[PDB]
């Protein structure tokens, strides 16, 4: 009995190194996706800047 | 004391298992963000090449 | 599914279990060859909880014979139902206790119950999950009472986990075979304290007054009193063999009946008992059975619940019943007799229906109570023993065998430690 | 729209067994489990290969016996046999053996049976479940299984109908206990619990359906029109319907407030069907009377929140309209102040169909009305005195502490339920 | 009573990290089951047929095999809190030992502060683990600690309510 | 409180001041942390 | 596009006994493939083979093909591989020559044998080599049977085991491991007969090999053919144990009652309770998965079901492998047998996929092998049947360098 009993519990660690190696990898490819969540933002935000300035210009010309 | 060892071994693999869904969903919605703000940024992309287009107008 | 083997002790024990495998045979349909002829699927399918199929439709009963006189179990092999045995269950001694519980329990014991456990233990491993023992004996006897009891104490450190029941029927001034019998009761009952389940308290007074009154029977043998605690016994256990609209197991009663963990003793009538000039003018009715079920002179000990008050009760019904006739009469007879009841419990009647009653009666009953009034047995023995044992009379076969008399002080300190805290708990 | 039915216990597969019976007779479904559009049977039954209906249940117990008449009885083709869980020895009246015993090893096999049910759905709108807070299997696993079931789904609907004991007619001992120890997690577990009392039952059947002697066959019958009765806005369309979504809103004013009052009408005989017309002004009247209630309590001593009204049958909106104005402007029944409108009302098309052998008459129309009150607070301060009448001398604690409890929960959870009686009264409080 | 815990890792925590080092014999981070009974010999302490193996199986939850330094800090600190654990304390008694020695065959006197800094306790409770009294001294080994204190958690761990439960008198 | 208790410091014939030592010595740690969030607080 | 089966041993044959009864039953130019059959029953004792000559397939099989030996190879893969093979697998190849002499397409070879045996291992190996030298490129699909740890009805069987699967890896190129323990397992949850023989582990063993081969026999909308599984499931050319599933394994009672369909199919047939090896794929890591479909399917939803198992996180895939799928779809539905306990389908799938699991079975083999090896019990009695101390220390050796192979890969 003491036998089974220690396989069951060999077994629930085993199982936890699977899902302990999938959530790294989750937490690496969130990283990334966040990672080009700024970059995005800060391409979008130049845009919107050269935008305000092109239209000053624009008008001050007038 | 194995009988209770048991049972704290399955509340840390369960404690795993409830943050691995948890995940999950941050990955999903994540995804869904950079879609909806990429359309945001083609938006303000279309919005300049239509502004200098008109400029060079002006200008001629 | 649930299984109970049965272990009869002593010539008390081995002739109430005798009429005991016949009544529950002719309720299965299993022929004195033992052989099924059974009609109905109801009576084949919960066979497995006290017998078991040999070879060819042979139904064996998962039983055990245990005494140390060889006409006993010459009797038992004699009789009907006596070729339905296996041979290799009568467990046996030669010698002989002669009414000396210091010869069952330290002399004649330590050969007999090695060879009874092995015994035993074949017919636990036999079957998948038990639900419990069941030992019939008498406590005023030798070999049913000390041999009995070493077995009760060795059995429960064995299986812990199990239920137990003890039918004994006790002795009393007026019923008074053996000289010895203040000496056996005492110490047997404790060791029953400490190692039984629960214990149902039977003595020979109130067999032979209902035998008298109620049976109306003229030449009342010992195979009547016999056939009466066999419908009791059969009762106890309908719930696991059928079903019903409420079952209740052994387990469910104990846990149930049993407010505190050493006041296990209980008291126990049936229902219905009529005699033949009467069998035709009554009725079956739930109301009609529960006044004769809680009669005072019903009961099947002669200790009088109402010289005291309900601690807790039980009722096993049999037959196809209204269960709001079941409950609205065990509310009803609560609250007229309210001073009756103990009070810092309420509804102190637990109750449950199966729907197969006995062969050849419409209805019946089976009431198990658990009263404070049980007090006046352990007195009434308890002073006798006292009496006897302030001068040294018999001891010799006693401390010459291997007792003490820190043992004799050590039974009167847990005697009236009980009737102590019977007395607080009323 | 599915919804699957779990019964837990004796009593809870038992009313299963009307339930079900009468399932398959509205949907011309013979016992065996084929039929001799039409999805309206679908929110139950998962149409198996070619002509084969299986129920969306499994019936679950710790003891052998409740469990295999089912199997086999009438309805052996009807169910899965792996659906019926059995055990192999009860929880014997012991909420502890129900919780801490055999519960622990029972209670994972059914929740990956249920993972699958609930997979083989697709719109899942809620759970049922159906169990008895007196006994062990009922009470012990019940609670667990609701606690596992919280943590697997959270956010979908448990309706939970439990039967609570009963003052006086009662048929355990220990049942104070069970009861007090389940109804600590029926709290925050459940997410809309409905009472059904024992003796309002039995005095229901003994006044109207004229039965002197009952049994628990005709209980069990009148739960089912009860279920099916507010089940019936999935199964047919209505002029006016309310999904298992809208209790969870307007019946529940507050998180830790969700014990409804149930009643039904009309239980007529069928002998005073022909006597009596059964128009929808005499019905909606008959929804409030305490004599037909489900559970025996009064709810003159309270004050009502919010109220919804099936109707079945042949109703327009424009009566039954004008029959709740009737009932609020009276003041034999009053509502609590903060609430202008304390009514939620519902119409549907089929009317309530009788099964061969049962006790309920053919009517037109019939109404199922399902209220919340104070008059519960009443309840759980009755059962405070007779739990805690028995605990002041430790009275059976000693198998609930050797089968794996302590101290600390009898304690901690009987002041939880006095925290809950303050809850209760402050509301009252204008 | 957390201060004394909190002064107490403090200072151990220097003392933990050469022990670790201290016990590993081939100069690397991992605790073979080899290097256990090079320690007991230290000690002066003999192992049994399997008592390594359990040793090792107990601490290490998060990889199987050999041991590292990161799975002893986590076997230190749940250790050192599990007080009402009910859990495993095979691996932590040694390092114990070994951390709470300074003199190379064992301690003395510094059984009370072990004692006090896991519970004021008492001098009957002292009276428990071993037989040391106020006044004396003793000698000590590895032997008289691991053992003692392996029985008394066996002690504890058998106790539980069936019937030994005792209500208060009507 | 350590130099009001019954026992002789300079005897080693009582051998329970052992207790008392170590119950000072975790207060003298107190007052230290506690001079030292003082020290912390005032800046 | 023909096949030849070839069975070796008691066990090879009982099995065969189950796989011509259920093709004979299936086919009543389709049935060219297999048909008197391409078989070749051989045994080195005779009470086994004289059950097949004295059966009901009196006239069947042609009476050259049951070959049988003289006496047994007494449980020693010693004295099947160099005592009494020597004389028996000559005569064997020699037919097996002309029956591929006979087929023009042959797609390979397919063999049974258990290897705790003597004869299933020994010879079996032996034929095996023979066969590689003679062809080579032809495939040879190994179905073995290894030992259970905790069931077992020998002794030396481990010495058979190792002994037997260091060859095994460069002679066959496809091998599926099958136990007993967990067929027995299967049968007793799923299949609810509490009582099992070898007739009905044999019956089921033979609806898996049919399902694979239903591609060759008849027609499919995806059909996938015996160089498929050579090339798709097969990563490195020393990983070649596939772990086997089929679905539905239901009896009639439940069958109907459930209503089968593709999505809960291939959950079931990724469930380490459904699977005909005791070991747990959780432990380990998936390489490569095939799907056999037979029956009414479509590819949308096979298509739909493996999107949800990619997805699921009780069971985690390999880094080298994004794609890690091989499905196959056929028209036919699976046929029964009359008596066998196996209800009719519309449906069924068979799993063939390949993990670090079976990694995990070759340790605990050889532990079991290392214990009796070190104080050399029972080597005497192969040593005197021709054989030497130092294969056994060379073969354990191989053993170890396949679990680091394990082990580095999945890394
Ligand atoms: N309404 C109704 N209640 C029932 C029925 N059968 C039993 N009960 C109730 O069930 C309660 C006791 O619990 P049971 O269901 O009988 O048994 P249990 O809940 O399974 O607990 P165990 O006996 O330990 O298995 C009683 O108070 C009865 O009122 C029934 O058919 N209908
Ligand atoms: N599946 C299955 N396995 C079998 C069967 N018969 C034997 N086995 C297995 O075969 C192994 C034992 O080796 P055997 O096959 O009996 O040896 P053999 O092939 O007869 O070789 P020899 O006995 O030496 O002539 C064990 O794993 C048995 O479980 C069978 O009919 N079906
Ligand atoms: N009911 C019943 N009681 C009996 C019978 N025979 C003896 N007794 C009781 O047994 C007691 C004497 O016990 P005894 O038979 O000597 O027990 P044993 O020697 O241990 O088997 C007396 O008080 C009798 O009342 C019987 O046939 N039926």
């Amino acid at each position: 009995h003491n036998k089974q009993l220690r396989e069951s519990i060999n077994n629930l660690r085993r199982e936890r190194i699977m899902f302990e190696s999938i959530q790294s990898n989750l937490e690496r490819e969130l990283a990334k996706l966040k990672r080009d969540m700024a970059d995005m933002i800060q391409q979008a935000n130049g845009a919107f800047e050269a935008r305000e300035k092109a239209i000053g210009e624009m008008n001050a010309l007038k | 004391l194995y009988y209770l060892l048991g049972e704290r071994t399955r509340r840390e693999h369960l404690a795993m298992d409830m943050k691995v869904r948890a995940s999950q969903q941050l990955k999903k919605d994540s995804a869904d963000d950079l879609y909806t703000l990429t359309a945001h940024f083609n938006e303000m992309r279309a919005a300049k090449e239509q502004a200098e287009r008109e400029l060079a107008r002006m200008k001629r | 599914m649930r299984e109970i083997v049965h272990i009869q002790g002593g010539q008390c024990g081995n002739q109430i279990g005798a009429k005991f495998w016949e009544v529950v045979s002719d309720e299965h349909g299993i022929d004195p060859t033992g052989t099924y002829h059974g009609d109905s699927d109801l009576q084949l399918e919960r066979i497995n909880v006290y017998f078991n199929e040999a070879t060819g439709g042979r139904y064996v009963p998962r039983a055990i014979l245990m005494d140390l006189e060889p006409g006993t179990m010459d009797s038992v092999r004699s009789g009907p139902y006596g070729q339905i045995f296996r041979p290799d269950n009568f467990v046996f001694g030669q010698t002989g206790a002669g009414n000396n519980w210091a010869k069952g329990h330290y002399t004649e014991g330590a050969e007999l119950i090695d060879s009874v456990l092995d015994v035993v233990r074949k017919e636990a491993e036999s079957c998948d999950c038990l639900q419990g023992f069941q030992v019939c004996h008498s406590l005023g006897g030798g070999t049913g009472s000390g041999m009995g009891t070493l077995l009760i104490s060795k059995i429960r450190e064995e299986y812990p986990d199990r239920m137990m029941l003890t039918f004994s029927v006790v002795p009393s001034p007026k019923v008074s075979d053996t000289v010895v019998e203040p000496y056996n009761a005492t110490l047997s009952v404790h060791q029953l304290v400490e190692n039984a389940d629960e214990c149902m308290v039977l003595d020979n007074e109130a067999l032979y007054d209902i035998c008298f009154r109620t049976l109306k029977l003229t030449t009342p043998t010992f195979g009547d009193l016999n056939h009466l605690i066999s419908a009791v016994m059969s009762g106890i256990t309908c719930c696991l063999r059928f079903p019903g609209q409420l079952n209740a197991d052994l387990r469910k009663l104990a846990v149930n009946l049993i407010p505190f963990p050493r006041l296990h003793f209980f008291m126990v009538g049936f229902t219905p008992l009529t005699s033949r000039g009467s069998q035709q003018y009554r009725a079956l009715t739930v109301p009609e059975l529960t006044q004769q079920m809680w009669d005072a002179k019903n009961m099947m000990c002669a200790a009088d619940p109402r010289h005291g008050r309900y601690l807790t009760a039980s009722a096993l019904f049999r037959g196809r019943m209204s269960t709001k006739e079941v409950d609205e009469q065990m509310l009803n007879v609560q609250n007229k007799n309210s001073s009756y009841f103990v009070e810092w419990i309420p509804n102190n009647v637990k109750s449950s229906v199966c729907d197969i009653p006995p062969k050849g009666l419409k209805m019946s009953a089976t009431f198990i109570g658990n009263s404070t009034a049980i007090q006046e047995m352990f007195k009434r023995v308890s002073e006798q023993f006292t009496a006897m044992f302030r001068r040294k009379a018999f001891l010799h076969w006693y401390t010459g065998e291997g007792m003490d008399e820190m043992e004799f002080t050590e039974a009167e300190s847990n005697m009236n430690d009980l009737v102590s805290e019977y007395q607080q708990y009323q | 729209r599915e919804v699957i039915s779990i019964h837990i216990g004796q009593a809870g597969i038992q009313v299963g067994n009307a339930c079900w019976e009468l399932y398959c007779l509205e949907h011309g479904i013979q016992p065996d489990g084929q039929m001799p559009g039409d999805d309206a049977f679908n929110t139950f039954f998962s149409e198996t290969g070619a002509g084969k209906h299986v129920p969306r249940c499994i019936f679950l117990d710790l003891e052998p016996t409740v469990v295999d008449e089912v199997r086999t009885g009438t309805y052996r083709q009807l169910f899965h046999p792996e659906q019926l869980i059995s055990g192999k020895e009860d929880a014997a009246n012991n909420f502890a053996r129900g919780h801490y015993t055999i519960g622990k090893e029972i209670v994972d096999l059914a929740l990956d049976r249920i993972r699958k049910l609930a997979d083989n759905c697709t719109g899942l709108q809620g759970f049922l479940v159906f169990n008895a807070v007196g006994g062990g299997t009922g009470s012990g696993l019940g609670s667990l299984l609701l606690e596992r079931l919280s943590v697997d789904y959270g956010k979908k609907s448990k309706l939970g109908f439990t039967v609570y004991p009963s003052p006086q007619v009662s048929t355990a001992v220990v049942e104070p206990y069970n009861s007090v120890l389940s109804t600590h997690s029926l709290l925050e577990h459940t997410d809309v619990a409905v009472m059904l009392d024992n003796e309002a039952i039995y005095d229901i059947c003994r006044r109207s359906l004229d039965i002197e002697r009952p049994t628990y066959t005709n209980l069990n019958r009148l739960i089912a029109q009860v279920i099916s009765s507010l089940t019936a806005s999935l199964r047919f369309d209505g002029a006016l319907n309310v999904d298992i979504t809208e209790f969870q809103t307007n019946l529940v004013p507050y998180p830790r407030i969700h014990f409804m009052l149930s009643s039904y009408a009309p239980i007529i005989s069928a002998e005073k069907a022909y006597h009596e017309q059964l128009s929808v002004a005499e019905i909606t009247n008959a929804a409030f009377e305490p004599a037909s209630m489900m559970v025996k309590c009064d709810p003159r001593h309270g004050k009502y929140m919010a109220c919804c009204l099936m109707y079945r049958g042949d109703v327009v909106p424009k009566d039954v309209n004008a029959s709740v104005a009737t009932i609020k402007t009276k003041r034999t029944i009053q509502f609590v102040d903060w609430c202008p409108t304390g009514f939620k009302c519902g119409i549907n098309y089929q009317p309530p169909t009788v099964v061969p052998g049962g006790d309920l008459a053919k009517v037109q129309r019939a109404v199922c009305m399902i209220s919340n009150s104070t008059a519960i607070g009443e309840i759980f301060s009755r059962l405070d005195h007779k739990f805690d009448l028995m605990y002041a001398k430790r009275a059976f604690v000693h198998w609930y502490v050797g089968e794996g409890m302590e101290e600390g929960e009898f304690s901690e959870a009987r002041e939880d339920l006095a925290a809950l009686e303050k809850d209760f009264e402050e509301v009252g409080a204008e | 009573a957390a201060a004394r815990e909190r002064y107490a890792r403090k200072n151990e925590q220097n003392e933990l990290e050469r022990a670790f080092n201290t016990i590993d014999s081939k100069g690397d981070k991992k605790i073979d089951a080899e290097e256990l009974t090079e320690l007991f010999l230290r000690l002066g302490h003999k192992p049994k047929r399997g008592e390594v193996e359990d040793m090792i199986w107990e601490v290490d939850e998060d990889c199987d095999g050999c041991i590292s330094l990161l799975e002893f800090q986590t076997l230190y600190t749940r250790c050192r809190d599990d007080k009402t654990g009910y859990e495993p304390r095979g691996l932590f008694n040694v390092v114990e030992f070994v951390m709470n020695d300074k003199n190379n065959q064992g301690f003395i006197t510094l059984e009370e502060a072990m004692q006090i800094m896991y519970l004021r306790y008492g001098r009957a409770e002292l009276d428990m683990q071993l037989e040391q009294v106020f006044g004396t001294a003793d000698l000590n080994s590895g032997k008289i600690l691991t053992l003692t204190e392996f029985l008394h958690c066996l002690h504890t761990n058998q106790v539980k309510q069936l019937l030994n439960r005792v209500t208060a008198k009507t | 409180d350590v130099k009001r208790k019954p026992y002789d410091l300079l005897d080693y014939s009582r051998n329970a001041f052992d207790t008392d030592f170590l119950e000072f010595n975790v207060q003298i740690n107190d007052l230290e942390l506690q001079l030292q969030g003082f020290v912390n607080a005032s800046f």
